[PDB]
């Protein structure tokens, strides 16, 4: 993927459903992103490589 | 499971190990009859000791949380080695450099 | 919790007839302990009187910055620890079995000590003694 | 919040006697068993 | 793990006779199952917790002085002479509780 | 410490029939005094000559 200024490489998936919604990704505690938003509008959940 | 098997034979013992197949009651009335001297009198009359020996081990199987370390000794090594290995790897990665 | 567990004499000033033990309590930090306490150079501790004793004026109550924390145990206590030690030396060194005993004076308790592994049995301990 | 126990030790001091005889705490119940430490052996590789 | 290797080949093999390392009591039995990364043991102890305060001797004699005391734990209680020790309480006429040492002081009862 | 707990509980309590730990000579008694951080031993052992 390369998303809005973020940059990384992922595997999506439609997952289930924990996020803010209003702005658009989710981080774990870190840097990374895991890591849906952006599509529209679904949940593809990202992973590492 | 094979230490389980020695455990009565072996633990006997008369060398080890060269030996044997004795069944597991008796292995514990011969080492019980040898530190807690006490001897064949009181381990006849009686047993039950028994229901005091499966009772202490049924406590040993109930009790592990928490607050009976050797358990959190054993996942402070669980959270030790996991804590270094990925939590360690996290601070190594994302993020170190200026 | 390794160190006590049973059962001690207790500390009586008499401990072994003759032999002079310095490791009683005088009354609390026995003569020896209190030997490897003074000749020990600790410029340490302060307990509500050595923080004003060097305010008065090592610094673990002044740059903090580091601190160090009390040892868990009032000396007098890790003092209760090892007297009853002291007094089970001579009952739990018998043995037959640790622990569940006893008392017995510490004379005769370093003649079966003595009697065991420096084996001269008992014609050499009875004439005689002084040892 | 209700600080400041001191609770120690206290064994259960058998008294010493004086004569030929001598006191001995010997017990009457056996209560065994416990389970105790790990001892760790590796790591993870 | 050379201290798990000394401790199963002391503590599980054997009964050991040793204090802690085989945990807190006189040590009867220990089980040895697989922890995560380690062994982990169910060391089987005694614990005493009745405790009653008896007399000893330290042995016999009689006219002729022959002694007894002990095999192996103490005493030779009164009531009238009764051994049983270490741990519960108390025996017959000794006949196997006895090896037969030199005389002591505090002559005939022999301590 | 560990091995102060097999100090006190082979050389203090019992003999213990063994060398060195015990030192030098075959052990007779031995006394603990609380040292600076540590236990400290005062093992009375037998010397031939």
């Amino acid at each position: 993927y390369s998303l809005y200024g973020v940059s990384g490489r992922g595997v999506f998936q439609n997952c289930t459903a924990v996020g803010v919604r209003q702005q658009r990704f989710v981080y774990d505690a870190y840097q990374n992103l895991v890591g849906y938003y952006s599509d529209d509008g679904n949940y593809y959940c990202l992973r590492a490589c | 499971s094979s230490l389980l098997g020695s455990i009565a034979g072996v633990g006997w013992t008369a060398g080890l190990s060269s030996f044997a197949a004795i069944p597991f009651a008796q292995s514990i009335f011969y080492r019980l009859n040898g530190v807690g001297i006490t001897q064949q009198v009181l381990s006849e009359n009686q047993k039950l000791i028994a229901n005091k020996f499966n009772q202490a081990l049924g406590a040993m199987q109930t009790g592990f949380t928490t607050t009976n370390e050797a358990f959190q000794k054993v996942q402070d090594a669980v959270n030790n080695n996991a804590q270094a290995l990925s939590k360690l790897a996290s601070e190594l990665s994302n993020t170190f450099g200026a | 919790a390794s160190v006590k567990s049973s059962q001690s004499s207790p500390i009586i000033p008499g401990f072994g007839g003759d032999f002079n033990l310095t490791l009683l309590e005088p009354v609390a930090r026995s003569a020896i302990e209190d030997l490897l306490f003074d000749k020990v150079t600790i410029a340490d501790p302060g307990y509500m009187q050595g923080y004003d004793d060097c305010m008065q004026q090592i610094c673990a109550q002044y740059v903090a910055g580091y601190k160090v924390l009390p040892p868990l145990m009032d000396v007098n206590m890790e003092a209760a620890y090892t007297s009853s030690l002291l007094g089970s030396i001579a009952g739990v060194g018998w043995t037959a079995g640790l622990s569940s005993f006893a008392a017995i004076p510490f004379a005769q308790s370093i003649f079966y000590r003595l009697n065991g592994v420096g084996i001269t049995q008992q014609v050499l301990s009875e004439n005689q003694k002084l040892i | 919040m209700r600080l400041a126990s001191i609770a120690f030790n206290h064994p259960i001091q058998v008294d010493q006697l004086n004569s030929s005889y001598f006191k001995l705490s010997i017990p009457t119940n056996f209560s065994f068993g416990v389970t105790q430490e790990y001892i760790q052996t590796t790591i993870q590789k | 793990a050379q201290l798990a290797k000394d401790k199963v080949n002391e503590c599980v093999k054997a009964q050991s006779k040793r204090s802690g390392f085989c945990g807190q009591g006189t040590h009867i039995v220990s089980f040895v199952v697989n922890a995560p990364n380690g062994l982990y043991f169910m060391h089987v102890g005694y614990y005493p917790s009745n405790h009653i305060e008896v007399v000893s001797a330290y042995g016999l004699c009689d006219a002729a002085n022959p002694t007894n005391c002990i095999a192996p734990v103490n005493g030779y209680f009164i009531k009238t002479n009764n051994t049983r020790i270490v741990d519960e309480w108390s025996y017959t006429g000794s006949s196997f509780y006895a090896p037969e040492p030199i005389t002591s002081l505090n002559t005939k009862y022999v301590a």
